[PDB]
């Protein structure tokens, strides 16, 4: 097989900039590349064939380039209909391989998160559980790391996370982070918190709760 | 249960029947060239120029052959040409002639649009003409339809020559060959 | 004999040799002699075509020197329509073999490409080979009755013949004999405008190796 | 007009065999090779094979060798793939591929088919989540509602049955131990709490337990 | 060499290619030309020791465009006279090649 190394993993861009996605293989394929567009909840759609030739219906912002072992596509004045997830595909070889996939995201100025911690629900305590959840809401960028802590000592196991897609309104993300623990582990320790690292503040977001307080 | 396979032989360039003039001076019937109804029916068969060029469309291309990387068609092309030369001839239409053409065809005499023809001169029998609008003993009411031609069911290569006549021969191939025969 | 079922493997390309139809012809002109060939063109790309067969188009070009003559495989461009490059003999792999159009030059009113023309061709078939690959239009169902077992795969029926030549005598030559232009066929009865003439020959009875 | 129909969702058990198919029309089916593909979630596509309806000449991938049996049928104008002894790492989406008659790349696709492997379905339960008595009164108070532990998709959750619901990030269902867990948190001004006392309703296109809880 | 015994089996059908008898003709006229072909017809009343044999009769028609000419397989119908449909090539398999009557 000839594997493909598509880079970057994503890009934050606004309307108008000149964009470039890297697409590189192992063997000299002779300009037999296909680029593609996928939006959310949708199927791929034909953009360019044989790395220079456009198929029908498309505007002239897309332009292909490159020869040899490297190729890249150029879009000038990028528009709101172009946002989605991408794939560059070579088509010689047993077997055919595809692109790594870049999700073409929107650019926005950064805003610090609004994160709020909660004590667990009393309905789980009767059945015998206690789920500790830290909701990470309305920040930027998507990359963020969350720290779970018990009695000042951090915990790595049982951590379950959730990310959402980019909102189409203000280009935000909202993250749900969950730590799951039993009934007997819950009543013994009293200090639990989440501390999320970010670029907007050097110190992490401090949100804690105690069982004796509430 | 036997059957043989015919093949045919070489095809020269002197055993042909086309690309040549053919004058007529006496047809093998009593119709000496006249075409009533202003159409002909020319039919030819050739099996000598019957080649079969074959296509090749590829799937995925690289310099090591695999037989599934290509997908082929089979096509075949044939053309023709027709050329003519016609001659204006008149019919004097008198009493003893339209009785002759009437027995051959009806469609000729109506298509000069000069009169209508009562098909009998009357008949002898009563033919039992009813008037009471059909509620007693059923008859075949037979609604007619002329349908304007008998050949319209079939399919031909229709060519048109309504806009391709000329009066000056010698600006064409056939005129320059025909005039050298007649000496005019 | 072509037995069922199919024997071979992935690629079964062969090495073979053939010859062509013998062709002698001779022309005379003051303008150069034209000619044609079958070549690709554009399609109608608003209709949702069931098959997307390459359409074909006639091209009246002007004959150059070194262009090959018809070899019985039809007058097409083998350069772009034989993508596998490996189904015609070597010499005709990457060019187009034109053929004259007599019924066009005669119908030109000034008649300044033919003063005199002759031709002789003959051809028959020697062997029969079938091509390989997958048929574009596979055969529809109601013209045959299927089977089972060794009759599993339908054999690809792309048949092509091979030209064979014939005998060549010396009674049926066309050269070393004079030709007096008593009367040309067009209107230009021998006049050579612009102080030039264009003769052309294609002879393939004297082509030893 | 050309089309490739595809069934969107398909639920199965691991270690069994599932028959996935897509329908072909608008063109002549015997004149094209057909390919099938797999996009691993969190990964790019993977090409599996190459099949012709005209003769039946098959082609597989070596990493899918003996895993899928490419066979088709020409009467009903469809092609099949049939994964044998399915495991959890092939829980992914699938399309069947149509190129142009030339065949550089895939011009038309299908719809998609996501497969999931599990043993049994289970309905969830909804839990109310109240904030803490710390984190003193600023402008916005963020609430909580948490459904947990269900199979399969889909699930709907609405605040006040859609009355005031404007600005809630409904979080995606994460699958851990063959049970999905979803969450939702509303942003709201501080004054209508505890005035309106917003509720969290669950509707389940399934066994269809509709539960309401007060937040 | 067609030796003995015959090799048994359910089907020995194969793929072959054959050529055609070369022919050139030309007919004109004022009314379109009429051709003919053999064709299966009606039998008679009940006959005791008669074998199963389809009767053969003449049919006159009008030579439509596209129908084939005879090619050394007789001027006969091929649709309703071959059940196996595997005796002639595809170009004449479900078609009825005629031939004009120069006598009539």
């Amino acid at each position: 097989d000839i594997q493909m190394t598509q880079s970057p993993a994503s890009l934050s861009v606004s309307v108008g900039e000149t964009v470039t996605i890297t697409c590189r293989a192992s063997e000299n394929i002779y300009s037999n590349l296909i680029w593609y567009q996928q939006k959310q909840g949708k199927s791929p759609q034909l953009l360019v064939y044989a790395a220079t030739n456009l198929a029908d219906g498309v505007p002239s912002r897309f332009s292909g380039s490159g020869s040899g072992t490297q190729y890249s596509l150029k879009i000038n004045s990028l528009q709101s209909e172009d946002f989605g997830s991408y794939y560059c595909q070579h088509f010689w070889g047993t077997p055919l391989t595809f692109g790594a996939g870049t999700k073409l995201e929107i650019k926005r100025a950064d805003a610090a998160p609004t994160v709020s911690i909660f004590p667990p629900s009393s309905e789980q305590l009767t059945s015998g559980g206690a789920s500790v959840v830290c909701f990470l809401n309305n920040f930027y960028p998507k990359d963020i790391n969350v720290k779970w802590k018990i009695d000042g000592s951090e915990r790595q196991n049982g951590v379950l996370n959730s990310w959402t897609d980019q909102d189409s309104k203000d280009s935000t993300y909202s993250m749900s982070s969950t730590l799951t623990l039993t009934k007997d582990e819950y009543e013994r320790h009293n200090s639990y918190t989440c501390e999320a690292t970010h670029k907007t503040s050097t110190s992490p977001i401090v949100k804690s709760f105690n069982r004796n307080e509430c | 249960a036997f059957f043989p396979t015919p093949s045919g032989s070489i095809v020269t360039s002197e055993s042909q029947l086309f690309n040549k003039p053919y004058w007529l001076q006496r047809a093998q019937g009593h119709n000496n060239g006249i075409c009533w109804g202003n159409q002909l029916f020319v039919t030819v068969v050739d099996t000598t120029r019957s080649t079969n060029m074959t296509l090749c469309t590829e799937v995925t291309k690289e310099g090591t052959y695999k037989n599934d990387n290509f997908k082929e068609y089979v096509r075949h092309v044939e053309e023709y040409d027709l050329q003519f030369v016609f001659q204006l001839c008149k019919i004097t239409l008198t009493a003893e002639i339209m009785t002759y053409i009437h027995t051959m065809d009806s469609n000729i005499l109506e298509d000069w649009q000069f009169g209508l023809t009562p098909p009998p001169s009357a008949s002898l029998q009563d033919t039992y003409r009813f008037v009471t609008s059909q509620a007693i003993t059923c008859q075949k009411t037979a609604p007619p339809k002329e349908k304007e031609d008998p050949l319209n069911k079939y399919t031909f290569w229709e060519v048109n020559l309504k806009e391709k006549f000329s009066a000056d021969l010698d600006q064409f191939p056939l005129g320059r060959k025909f005039l050298l025969q007649s000496g005019l | 004999s072509n037995r069922y079922p199919a024997q071979p493997g992935s690629d079964n390309r062969e090495c073979l040799s053939m010859d062509y139809k013998q062709t002698q012809l001779c022309l005379i002109g003051c303008k150069p002699p034209t000619g044609e060939h079958w070549g690709k063109g554009v399609a109608c790309n608003n209709n949702a075509a069931a098959t997307d067969c390459p359409p074909l188009e006639l091209f009246n070009s002007i004959i150059e020197d070194g262009d090959m003559v018809d070899t019985g495989f039809g007058c097409m461009d083998f350069g772009t329509l034989q993508a596998n490059k490996s189904d015609v003999p070597i010499d005709i792999c990457n060019s187009t073999c034109k053929y004259p159009d007599y019924l066009k030059m005669a119908s030109e009113p000034y008649g300044d490409s033919l003063f005199f023309f002759l031709r002789r061709e003959q051809m028959f078939v020697r062997h029969f080979f079938n091509r390989a690959g997958k048929l574009g239009e596979a055969v529809p169902d109601d013209l045959y009755i299927k089977g089972s077992g060794n009759t599993a795969v339908i054999q690809s029926s792309a048949f092509f013949p091979t030209p064979s030549g014939s005998i060549v005598t010396s009674e049926s030559q066309l050269f070393n004999k004079p030709y007096w232009l008593q009367r040309a066929q067009g209107h230009n009865n021998g006049i050579c405008w612009g102080n030039q003439l264009f003769v052309t020959v294609v002879d393939t009875t004297r082509s030893t190796n | 007009q050309v089309q490739l129909l595809q069934s969107g969702a398909e639920l199965v058990r691991p270690g069994s065999s599932v028959k996935i198919s897509c329908k072909a029309s608008g063109y002549v089916f015997t004149s094209y090779w057909m390919h099938w593909v797999k996009q691993r979630p969190g990964q790019g596509l993977e090409w599996i094979g190459q099949i012709y309806p005209g003769d039946g000449g098959t082609h597989y991938n070596g990493n899918f060798r003996d895993k899928a049996t490419l066979t088709a049928d020409k009467s009903s104008s469809t092609a099949y793939m049939h994964l044998s002894s399915l495991t959890s790492e092939d829980s992914a989406v699938y399309f069947c591929a149509r190129k142009i008659y030339d065949g550089y790349g895939f011009s038309y696709w299908g719809q998609g088919t996501l497969v999931t492997v599990s043993a049994k379905t289970t309905p969830p339960s909804v839990y109310p989540l109240a904030p803490g008595s710390a984190a003193q009164t600023n402008s916005m108070v963020t609430l909580g509602c948490l459904v947990k532990g269900y199979f399969p998709e889909p699930v709907t959750v609405t605040w006040n049955s859609g009355s005031l619901s404007s600005g809630v990030h409904t979080f995606p269902a994460v699958l851990q131990s063959d049970l999905y867990t979803l969450s939702s948190s509303v942003t709201v001004p501080s004054s209508p709490r505890p005035s309106e006392t917003v509720t969290c309703n669950v509707a389940h296109p399934a066994s269809s337990t509709k539960v309401d809880k007060k937040i």
